[PDB]
């Protein structure tokens, strides 16, 4: 409620992991972000690849459990392509929630850059008497 | 010349009438977007559909929906040989009680009712034609969190949804039903919204679930005891209402509604009475009259504050809120010749009706609201204090008292 | 002055509008030209100058009553609410429609038999009928309360948007959102007339003033789609894209970037043999095809483009619910400032 | 062989009615529907059901291809045809009989002969049947029309050789009309059947329509099983019918019964028929015409003489002798009712509509044979009558009783019905006679009849206090039920609500084009002014067209309605084509 | 005549009954009265509580019509 | 509740009824909702007709006996020899095999009075006049 | 004014029934 209702500028930095509803929690761009960059070694996903494979491979899990197969090393194996393809800052940069992926030594200024341009921002909320923030 | 059994013949597609023809057969499509057997097997657990739901809440003809034949369009591990209409949402608008709100519902057997991206758009559609409707907004909630084969988007689908929860937080009246487990991204929308009705033993909420709680801690724990309706009721504080069924959560919707008006600047739903003439003095009632013999005349002895709120409340009715948690403080809605008020008592029963950090945030977050939306406050007050010891200090008595003030 | 008022209501044969007259006409250029020609009612209904032609004052005053009638007196107060709650339920006229449609693509229909059934009644009130005929500008009802009512014409020019169209929608829209009422959109287009004389004519501002005025409204906008939105004519009549409030769909519309016969003609640019039988079997099944799976509602609906396909006699009760709802439209967030500009 | 599967090759009441008949007889039945039809009670009620595809008879259930190929994808051994469609067409009877099923219904050479009127004509002649004095062969000219009626008097019918539907007359009461009467006759013969062949015969004034049922079987033996009087006829077609024949001598009665057997016989007919018979003011019988088919009103026989008439069907074309021996003798009296869909308050024109509510009459002496239900649809593709109701009593005077209570019983809402005329005929007393005499006749209706029902209007509000909402309450005073309309705003007593601020009431404006003084705008499209099929189209493109011609004719529910040019101008972008469905308000052309 | 009469629509009452029937429904019908008119106080209206931004366009489509909306 | 009744209608039949479609049927008063009768030429063509009519005859909503109905003109019992047949005031309690499945605000009121009478006018509860 | 199958019929009230 507070990172959404703030009218100030936000800057976001992501400097490794980001997932899931902590990810939507620390300065998503959909919660207003004006300017997310993410450092080479961001990890941007739902969630860590040994939960993720355990429910998009399940099937094919099974499938080595009744054939009595090294179901550890497959999953091993499927956990190191998860990582490789997807815990990445790559996926967040194409559907643009990440607005550039920077060397770090970019960080101060992109963050210079972006609050001297949001010194006044022209946003606005609905109006209302105040807000009913979780209490 | 050619001549089809009744059974597989289709009215000619090329004709305005095989079009009609077709859009029945995508509209009776669904109704079972993932097949009958799934309908079956929720009624056989005892439970409404996601369309249930909404046609047992809305008054009978009124809901209009939206996006009834939305599909997803991911391709991620294979998903896109599994697109159900709707992709596991139903969205819209109708009434309650003759006035509009605007509704979702989460249907549980579309991935586990996870939230997808078009999921996420269809629930964002209708937040924001209640904001600018200036019309409630009523979330149905039953969903394993993410759809995990969708990437990130879904994420950003998340962020979008509470975006706007924070948006119409005190612009419309937001009421969140639990009529599942609600996993992860699907529990920050119900604590932003304004109320939270749970259905007893039947529906949950937690962020992280029992098997990595069980891995990270070694905590053996139950998703009923972690996340349960009594758990968010008595010891979190999350809970505004739990329902013994489906159809009394429903009721409590509506009751809760009948006091609120639908935006932040319109008129309170004033309901007509007849106001006798005359002094207090000479309208003074039977039942007012027991108020004068109430109080023991021992300090050390308590009385059920309820018996002030049904005297002072037209017809005895009271909706408590929070009825559970804090019971050392009630809260709740009632009408004073029909306009409604909210209540705010201590209870000399729990803890002598000291204040505490619970019972604090609870009127906290009651007056809030009320005054969010123009309802006037009535305190009965009967405090010897704040709840003495150390636990309430370190706990942060003095900062979370700090807010009902 | 007048050319500032909301509504010109001309007599025939008696009301004429125009700058220099006839004899400097020819005295100062050589050519030569009748009062008709220059500036007659019906000639300056057509160039859109004038709003309505009727043949006696009784009938420009009647005409005055009606359409005042439908507007409140002022941008702050409300409209007259006539006759509301009629036939709560679904009527023989309401299941009219469901075959009102021709079943060929090619075939025109006057969009009257649609307005007049979709409303509160027959009461469709017509603004400028003669400028730019391929679009209706009318007031209606919808239980009761006044609502514009945007809509293509088939029966003339198959309903395209032409300049005149064009310019008489952008001015009605800015009129009926100055005075609070709700749009009604029902499309039936292709979209902008294609040529040279249009182009010359202005199209692409006309155009752009279309879209900026449908943009600028802040009152409920309402969309039914009848058969075809191509193009910018889909855009421009109240898609949700261009912020209308809730969009509905017969199950003939057509929603698509071009229709089956210009994606045809691009297919057959290239490797381009018209004469042989070959590419005219290839155009059939491309057309085919593109009817079948792309020019439908289908896949606008399946993206959410558009909120529901609708049986066609829901359409009357439909509009009442929605409208319903958005009585009180509130539209942000907004920059106030001087105002909004426009392609001029 | 014998009938094990029948196929229905038709809609509506009388394919329930043959449904019904097979399952009565035990042998399985199939539907056909076309595409309006998918929902009806036949195709529903059938063991099964086949579409046809299309949506007007020309490519439903006139197509002969699809008719067999339902009958070979069903394995259908027998196809009865029910009335109209195919059911006279002697091509298919021979096409029938060629795949081997069984036709039911008479030889496909009784069909042609008693179809062709002249050859009719001859076969009456030489049975011996009474004659109306006319012509024996076609007339050449209008001079030897004139010449005809010179000899026999005035005024003379000049008739189609093949006309139908009441179509296939004109007549003339002065001689001078004679030539203009027979260049009309010629050319609508040749425009609407193919053939110009006109004849003349005295046309009588006054007449009653008595017809008489046969049943004849295929070893020669034929029963006269009654008799109906269908002397309520509207544009020549029946619309109240009776049995037995009231009002007739014994001398009459027997020369029919006697002269339909002759007929039948000289006609080689066999399966059910039916003689049609005028009766003049002088009381002469004149031979008219034999239908080839089971007719309409065959169930006032099946009730006057307890014969299942369609099971009779079923065992001649079994080829078993008919086991009726004897002319029936009637029991009691009955009327037949079709429950048309045309509103009798603006001269019985039909219309499509939703059939919103149905309820048939029930109880002592009821018999409903119905096409349709709550819930159906008329579309403007077929025949108007929605069903049929039959009433028997014990007398005339009985069965005109119970035939006020049935039909003050029905209701039927949503489209007009005829319903009204039948509740004023049964009640006039120019149709309850004197016990010995009545004055209708097959022009009563249009000529004669009171028309009083008030045109069609369902449920729209037409007037400033219709607008207004109501409330319908049962009240209980001093134990009587009354019911109670109560007004959304009634200002009684106390009472308010008169107006909410800014309501206002005005009389609602019909959902239809411009004011009512005048007919169209200046524009230049034709357009179609009802859904229906274009039966003709009369012009081309290019040619030049003066106010008030023809450009299209367009047939909805079986009549053809003409289109005409609204200006002069040229035929500027003609857009439909013979057999095309089209919809109201369908540009048709531009005239420029 | 153009007002919405009350229809017996089945029954015929008796004038005793008739008379029964309107006195009871006369009886029941109140409520409203003569239309008085709700006097106009804008005092402490809910528009007036609400935060506007500066430029918020609500200035102008709530709060100002709500105010001179008569 | 009889939530659907749809009467057979044609050739031979009448149907007298006490109930239609939305009638509710209590214990207060004897079971029987209607009469179907069949009439034919002959004893056999009657009991055709009456396999069609019950065949055709829809209730829906409570349990009948027209199971039973259709069984009885099916059963050789019944049908007969053509001379005799089996039936007799028994024959349904024994003997004949029971193959059917089982079935799966007040008003107000107001005395008034007018000259000499009272009379109580009755209403409904909720009349909002 | 009251209608009664048709008839029109005045019933004139008082103007101060409850
Ligand atoms: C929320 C924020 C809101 C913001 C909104 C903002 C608001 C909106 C903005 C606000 C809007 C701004 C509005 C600005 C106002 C416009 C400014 C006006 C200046 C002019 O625009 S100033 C033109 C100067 N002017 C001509 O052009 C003559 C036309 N141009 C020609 O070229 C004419 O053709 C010409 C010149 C040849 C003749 O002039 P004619 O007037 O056109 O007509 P004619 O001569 O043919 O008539 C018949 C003639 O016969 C004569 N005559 C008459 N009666 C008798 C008699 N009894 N006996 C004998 N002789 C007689 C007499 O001469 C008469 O003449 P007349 O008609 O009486 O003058
Ligand atoms: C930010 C949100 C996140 O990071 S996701 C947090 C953890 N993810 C989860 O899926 C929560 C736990 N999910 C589950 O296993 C169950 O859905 C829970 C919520 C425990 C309830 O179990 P229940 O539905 O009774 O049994 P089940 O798990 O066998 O059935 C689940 C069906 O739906 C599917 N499903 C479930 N969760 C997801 C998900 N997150 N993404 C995609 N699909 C999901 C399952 O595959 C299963 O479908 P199916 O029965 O195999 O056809
Ligand atoms: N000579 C006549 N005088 C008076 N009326 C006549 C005469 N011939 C025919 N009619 C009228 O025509 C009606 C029907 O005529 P007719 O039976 O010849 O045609 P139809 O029923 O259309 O024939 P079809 O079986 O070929 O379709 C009769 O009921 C009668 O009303
Ligand atoms: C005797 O008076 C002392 C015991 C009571 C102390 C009570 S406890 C609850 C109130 N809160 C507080 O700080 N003192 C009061
Ligand atoms: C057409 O829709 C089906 C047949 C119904 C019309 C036919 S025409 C000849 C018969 N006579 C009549 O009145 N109806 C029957
Ligand atoms: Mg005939």
């Amino acid at each position: 409620y507070a990172y959404g209702e703030a009218t100030v500028a936000k800057v976001t930095v992501i400097t490794r992991k980001s997932y899931g509803g902590a990810y939507c929690v620390m300065g998503s761009k959909d919660m207003g972000a004006d300017v997310v960059v993410a450092w080479p070694t961001a990890q941007i996903a739902v969630m860590g690849a040994s939960g993720a494979v355990g429910f998009v491979y399940r099937q094919q899990l099974k499938e080595a459990a009744k054939n009595g197969e090294d179901v550890d090393a497959l999953r091993l194996e499927l956990q190191q392509t998860y990582e490789d393809t997807l815990v990445n800052p790559y996926i967040a940069a194409e559907r643009g929630y990440v607005d550039a992926v920077i060397p770090p030594s970019h960080t101060r200024g992109y963050v210079a850059n972006a609050l001297r341009l949001l010194e006044r921002k022209i946003v606005q909320m609905p109006p209302k008497k105040h807000g009913n923030i979780p209490l | 010349s050619v001549t089809e059994p009744s059974a597989e013949h289709q009215v000619d597609i090329h004709t305005t009438a095989g079009k009609l023809a077709d859009l029945k057969r995508r509209t009776e499509e669904t109704l079972h977007p993932v097949g009958e057997a799934a309908v079956d097997k929720v009624h056989a657990k005892g439970k409404l559909t996601a369309r249930e739901r909404i046609l047992a809440l809305l008054d009978e003809g009124s809901f209009v929906e939206l996006d009834a034949l939305a599909k997803h369009r991911s391709t991620n591990f294979g998903l896109e040989k599994n697109r159900p209409l709707g992709d596991g949402v139903i969205t819209g608008y109708g009434t309650i009680d003759g006035r509009d709100v605007c509704i979702f519902s989460q249907d549980a057997t579309v991935f586990g009712g996870s939230l997808g991206e078009v999921y996420g758009e269809k629930i964002v559609k209708v937040q924001e034609l209640a904001i600018k409707t200036g019309r409630p907004l009523i979330g149905i909630n039953d969903g394993a969190g993410a759809r995990i084969q969708e990437g990130v988007v879904s994420l950003g689908l998340y962020s979008r949804i509470f975006h706007n929860n924070i948006k119409a937080s005190g612009v419309i009246p937001q009421i969140s039903l639990i009529m599942g487990a609600a996993a992860g991204g699907h529990v920050y929308s119900p604590a932003l919204t304004d109320f939270v009705v749970m259905v007893d033993q039947t529906s949950q909420m937690f962020i992280t679930g029992p098997d990595v709680i069980k891995t990270v801690t070694g905590e053996d724990v139950t998703m009923e005891e972690l996340g349960g309706a009594h758990t968010h009721m008595a010891k979190s504080g999350t809970a505004h209402y739990v329902a013994s069924g489906e159809q009394d959560a429903f009721d409590y919707v509506r009751d809760l509604l009948s006091y609120l008006p639908p935006n932040n600047y319109a008129d309170p739903p004033l309901y007509p009475v007849a106001i006798p003439e005359g002094s207090i003095e000479e309208t003074l009632t039977d039942e007012d009259l027991e108020l004068d013999t109430l109080i023991p005349d021992s300090p050390n002895q308590p009385y059920d504050m309820h018996e002030v709120i049904t005297r002072i409340l037209d017809d005895d009715e009271f909706l408590e809120v929070q009825a559970g948690y804090a019971g050392n403080i009630v809260v709740g809605f009632g009408r004073v010749e029909g306009r409604p008020v909210g209540i705010v008592a201590n209870q000399p029963t729990q803890f002598a009706g000291c204040l505490d950090i619970n019972a604090s945030e609870k009127a906290a977050r009651f007056i809030r609201t009320c005054d969010c939306f123009n309802i006037p406050i009535v305190l009965l007050v009967d405090v010897p204090g704040f709840l003495p010891g150390t636990d309430q200090e370190y706990n942060g008595i003095i900062r979370r008292g700090a807010k009902l003030l | 002055s007048p050319i500032q008022t909301d509504l010109l209501v001309a007599v025939r044969d008696q009301g004429y509008m125009f700058i220099t007259g006839p004899d400097v006409i020819k005295d100062v250029t050589g050519e030569d030209v009748t009062f008709d020609e220059l500036g007659g009612a019906d000639e300056q209904a057509k160039r859109g100058n004038i709003h309505k032609v009727v043949n006696s004052e009784a009938e420009a005053y009647q005409y005055v009553r009606d359409y005042l009638s439908f507007l409140p007196s002022n941008h702050f107060d409300n409209p007259p609410i006539v006759n509301p709650g009629m036939e709560p339920e679904i009527t023989p006229h309401d299941l009219e429609l469901d075959s009102i449609v021709p079943d060929a693509d090619n075939m025109a229909y006057d969009m009257h038999e649609i307005l007049l059934r979709i409303f509160d009644d027959g009461d469709v009130f017509e603004i400028a009928e003669q400028r730019g005929p391929a679009m209706i500008t009318a007031f209606a009802r919808v239980d009761g309360h006044p609502v514009g009512v945007i809509a293509n014409q088939p029966m003339v020019l198959s309903g395209a948007i032409d300049n005149e169209a064009s310019d008489k929608a952008a001015s009605f829209i800015r009129f009926c959102d100055s005075y609070n009422l709700p749009l009604v959109f029902v499309v039936d287009t292709p979209g902008a007339m294609p040529g040279v004389a249009e182009e010359k004519g202005g199209i692409i501002k006309r155009g752009g003033r279309f879209f900026n005025a449908i943009v600028e409204a802040d009152v409920p906008k309402v969309t039914v789609i009848i058969r075809k939105a191509y193009g910018g004519g889909y855009a421009v009549m109240g898609s949700k894209q261009l912020s209308a409030d809730l969009n509905f769909a017969w199950p003939t519309a057509r929603i698509a970037v071009i229709g089956a016969e210009g994606a045809a003609q691009l297919l057959v640019k290239r490797f381009p043999d018209p004469n042989a039988p070959e590419v005219q079997k290839i155009r059939d099944d491309f057309i085919e095809g593109y009817n079948l799976n792309m020019a439908t509602p289908w896949i606008a609906a399946e993206r959410g483009y558009i909120d529901a396909v609708i049986q066609p006699h829901e359409t009357r009760l439909l509009l009442r619910k929605s409208l319903r709802l958005l009585r009180d439209k509130q539209n942000g967030p907004k920059v106030q400032r001087k105002h909004g500009l426009l392609p001029l | 062989s014998k009938i094990s599967k029948v196929l229905v090759a038709n809609r509506g009441e009388i394919a329930v009615r043959v449904i019904r008949a097979a399952k009565d007889a035990g042998l399985a039945s199939v539907a056909v529907y076309a595409e309006p039809d998918a929902d009806a009670p036949h195709v529903r009620l059938a063991d099964e059901a086949f579409a046809l595809g299309g949506q007007t008879s020309a490519e439903s259930y006139l197509v002969f291809e699809k008719i067999l190929d339902a009958a070979e994808k069903s394995g259908a051994n027998a196809i009865h045809p029910g009335y109209g469609f195919l059911s006279e067409n002697a091509d298919f009877a021979q096409a029938v009989i060629d795949a081997g099923l069984i036709w039911i219904g008479p030889s496909p050479q009784s069909i042609r002969d008693l179809g062709d009127k002249v050859t009719a004509r001859h076969i009456a002649a030489r049975a011996k049947a009474p004659l109306v004095p006319g012509t024996p062969d076609p007339v050449k000219d209008a001079d030897e029309v004139v010449a005809f009626a010179k000899e026999h008097g005035v005024p003379v019918a000049i008739k189609a050789a093949f006309g139908g539907g009441g179509r296939g007359m004109k007549v003339a009461r002065t001689l001078e009309e004679i030539p203009e009467l027979f260049e009309s006759a010629t050319r609508e013969a040749i425009a609407a059947f193919g053939r110009g062949e006109c004849f003349v015969e005295r046309y009588l004034d006054k007449p009653r329509h008595v017809e008489a049922q046969v049943i004849a079987d295929q070893h020669g033996n034929v029963v006269v099983a009654g008799t109906r009087d269908c002397s309520l006829q509207r544009r020549f077609q029946k619309l109240v019918e009776e049995a037995p024949a009231p009002f007739l001598t014994d001398a009459q009665r027997k020369e029919i019964h006697e002269s339909a057997k002759r007929i039948c016989k000289e006609a080689g007919y066999y399966g059910a028929g039916t003689v049609e018979y005028l009766v003049g003011q002088d009381g002469l019988i004149s031979f008219l015409e034999v239908n080839t088919r089971l007719q309409v009103e065959h169930p006032v026989t099946e009730e006057t003489s307890g014969i299942d008439l369609v099971r009779q069907q079923f065992k001649i074309a079994n080829g078993e002798p008919l086991d009726i021996t004897e002319d029936p003798t009637p029991r009691g009296h009955s009327f037949e009712f079709r429950i048309n869909g045309e509103d009798a308050g603006r001269g019985f024109l039909p219309a499509p509509g939703p059939v919103t509510k149905f309820v048939a009459p029930t109880g002592p002496g009821v018999r409903m044979d119905s096409g349709v239900e709550t819930g159906s649809v008329i579309g403007g593709q077929f025949d108007s009558m929605l069903a049929k109701l039959i009433v028997t009593g014990a007398t005339r005077e009985e069965a005109l009783e119970r035939s006020r209570r049935a039909l003050a019983e029905f209701t039927v809402e949503g489209l007009a019905t005829v319903i009204p005329f039948h509740r004023a005929v049964v009640s006039d007393p120019a149709f309850i006679g004197d016990g010995e005499k009545f004055d209708v006749h097959t022009r009563w209706i249009e000529t004669e009849w009171n028309n009083t029902v008030e045109p069609f209007t369902g449920g729209d509000p037409i007037e400033e206090e219709d607008t207004v909402p109501r409330q319908t309450v049962v009240v209980e005073v001093g134990g009587r039920r009354l019911e109670v309309s109560l007004p959304g705003d009634l200002a009684i007593g106390g009472g308010g609500g008169a107006a909410a601020p800014g309501v206002v009431r005005k009389k609602p404006k019909p959902r239809k084009r411009g004011g009512g003084g005048a007919k169209a705008a200046s524009g230049d499209a034709v357009t179609a002014p009802m859904q229906g099929t274009v039966v003709k189209v009369a012009v081309e493109e290019g040619q030049e067209v003066s106010a008030g011609d023809l450009v299209v004719v367009l047939e909805a529910m079986k009549m053809e309605n003409p289109v005409t040019a609204h200006k002069d101008g040229t035929i500027t972008g003609l857009a439909v084509e013979a057999g095309a469905a089209i919809t109201q308000g369908t540009v048709i052309a531009e005239i420029k | 005549d153009h007002e919405a009469h009350i229809k017996v629509l089945r029954g015929e009452p008796t004038p005793e009954e008739m008379a029964a029937l309107m006195a009871v429904l006369a009886s029941a019908g109140g409520g409203p009265a003569e239309p008085v008119k709700k006097e106009r106080n804008m005092w402490g209206h809910p528009v007036d509580k609400l935060r506007y931004s500066v430029f918020s366009w609500q200035r102008v489509t709530l709060l100002e019509r709500t105010h001179m909306r008569r």
